[PDB]
């Protein structure tokens, strides 16, 4: 049975960093891709940085590009966000996000409960 | 000079079905019988060619390409399929003279907590050519926006990982498989039988 | 009707739980071309499924797991018939058994929709 768990997150003034961590569960961590997601309060949750096993290793969007690094560690099978130069535009839930196929060729997206960072 | 099949049939290592290895096999003598009375795999079909037959034969060239997918898409491996296996990963000719060799490979690649290191093509502008391979890596344009080089709304990454658990039904398993293709051209006939 | 390969299937008939049958299928035509003798089995409610497969150059023989240990399928060359023997028989083998062969080699678990000679399924019953 898969399982993700989002920790690490918290109260920061502007400029702090953070390490998020997700901690994947039923599955190795080296796979095709592991995604962190953003979902601030009233908007859409958004694609944040992924991770992949064939291509670019690491794709980041446009507003973390300079300041984000995630990174994969096979040992604990855990799955790193180094967050720096934190903004208050930065502060939401994170998620991390995988998407597994099944017996039936069916797609389900998987999720953890989210961790609260909170910028000032 | 006998022609070297236990070098595809026995690599260590096998490609996902999307970057599908290629090897070209000529000026050899092949003996298909003993892979076929081997008792080492569990799909033997041919196209074309009755596999009885196939050392009286001979041919210009010939093509042995491999990859892992799980069991219960062997069928896709074959002219005239569909689906995401045989239209945005491995193509076969609707002419194909060839065969097709499959078999359940946890032998080499179970891996206790799973294997998610084979991947398999899930988007693609269009269909494949027969033999036509697209190893590319670039975000999918699900929509009419262009998605410049990150995930978004209808923006997805192209490959999926096989979730290959020991758990599995006994279709969710990895299969190596092998394509030998048989070049009818109007040349020299290099690879024949004993 | 027009195909290379005929098959003739016979064999069947009703039994209690515990008995055995002894299925025949006897070919007449391609015989050297046929590469693989399948059983399948559909019974009521049910899709037609496999039950045992016989490559015919090798011997070698596979079984579906509900039939592993009862069902023996075996060739004869002399007579060109292969036989499905089903021993140890419970009330869920009832079914109309056919059987199919093939000339384009082998291919295990057995598929319906392969390209098959099929026979005319002689039926089994027991209660």
């Amino acid at each position: 049975q898969v399982q993700l768990v989002e920790s690490g997150g918290g109260l920061v003034q502007a400029g702090g960093s953070l390490r998020l961590s997700c901690a994947a569960s039923g599955f190795p961590v080296y796979r095709d891709r592991m995604a962190w997601y953003r979902q601030a309060p009233g908007k859409e949750r958004e694609w944040v940085a992924a991770i992949y096993s064939a291509g670019q290793q690491t794709r980041y969007a446009d507003s973390v590009k300079g300041r984000f690094t995630i990174s994969r560690d096979n040992a604990k099978n855990t799955v790193y966000l180094q967050m720096n130069s934190l903004k208050p535009e930065d502060t939401a839930v994170y998620y991390c996000n995988v998407k597994d196929v099944g017996h039936h060729y069916e797609y389900y997206d998987y999720w953890g409960q989210g961790t609260q960072v909170t910028v000032s | 000079n006998l022609c070297p099949f236990g070098e595809v049939f026995n690599a260590t290592r096998f490609a996902s079905v999307y970057a599908w290895n290629r090897k070209r096999i000529s000026n050899c003598v092949a003996d298909y019988s003993v892979l076929y009375n081997s008792a080492s795999f569990s799909t033997f079909k041919c196209y074309g060619v009755s596999p009885t037959k196939l050392n009286d034969l001979c041919f210009t060239n010939v093509y042995a390409d491999s990859f892992v997918i799980r069991g219960d898409e062997v069928r896709q491996i074959a002219p005239g399929q569909t689906g995401k296996i045989a239209d945005y990963n491995y193509k076969l000719p609707d002419d194909f003279t060839g065969c097709v060799i499959a078999w359940n490979s946890n032998n080499l690649d179970s891996k206790v907590g799973g294997n998610y290191n084979y991947l398999y093509r899930l988007f693609r502008k269009s269909n494949l050519k027969p033999f036509e391979r697209d190893i590319s890596t670039e975000i999918y344009q699900a929509g009419s926006t262009p998605c410049n080089g990150v995930e978004g709304f209808n923006c997805y990454f192209p490959l999926q990982s096989y979730g290959f658990q020991p758990t599995n039904g006994v279709g969710y398993q990895p299969y190596r498989v092998v394509v030998l293709s048989f070049e009818l051209l109007h040349a020299p006939a290099t690879v024949c039988g004993p | 009707s027009s195909s290379q390969v005929q098959l003739v299937e016979s064999g069947g008939g009703s039994v209690q739980a515990g008995g055995s049958l002894r299925l025949s299928c006897a070919a007449s035509g391609s015989i050297s071309s046929i590469t693989y003798l399948g059983w399948f089995r559909q019974a009521p409610g049910k899709e037609r499924e496999g039950v045992a497969a016989l490559i015919t150059v090798n011997g070698h023989t596979y079984y579906a797991d509900s039939v592993k240990g009862r069902f023996t399928v075996s060739l004869d060359n002399a007579k060109n018939t292969v036989y499905l023997q089903m021993n140890s028989l419970k009330p869920e083998d009832t079914a109309l058994y056919y059987c199919a062969a093939a000339a384009w080699g082998y291919a295990w678990p057995l598929h319906q929709d392969d390209y098959w000679y099929w026979g005319q399924g002689t039926q089994v019953t027991v209660s």
